[PDB]
């Protein structure tokens, strides 16, 4: 805080301000189709032969 | 030839000061005659108010 002489008037302080931020957000879509051609053949776990 | 802008008052000194520090004054007010310190040349009162006629400072007489 400033020194001023108990005679003279004074002193004025200036101040702040503010900031701002926005955002916005990003759009996903995957994706799949499914074939009979990947619902047939053999999923591993099946035995041979007959599935 | 040409006067100085020494030549030209402004204020009345608050508090003591050397050269290199830094002085607060006054700039506006209705003030004594005879506290003041003047120098020379300058004695009468209508000199005096002559130095100011123009400012906020005015100098006026006590009763």
């Amino acid at each position: 805080a400033p020194f001023v002489a108990p005679n003279v008037q004074g002193r004025v302080i200036k101040e702040s301000g503010y900031n701002t931020k926005t955002f916005k957000p990003a759009y996903v879509k995957p994706k799949h189709v499914i074939d009979p051609n990947m619902i047939i053949p053999r999923q591993p776990g099946e035995a041979l032969g007959t599935g | 030839e040409v006067p100085a802008p020494q030549s030209v008052a402004i204020g009345i000194a608050a508090q003591p000061a050397k050269s290199g520090q830094n002085v607060p004054y006054y700039i506006g007010g209705v003030f004594n005659h005879a506290a003041l310190g003047w120098h020379a040349s300058l004695d009468t009162l209508a000199k005096r108010q002559a130095v100011f006629d123009r400012t906020n400072i005015h100098i006026g007489n006590l009763y």
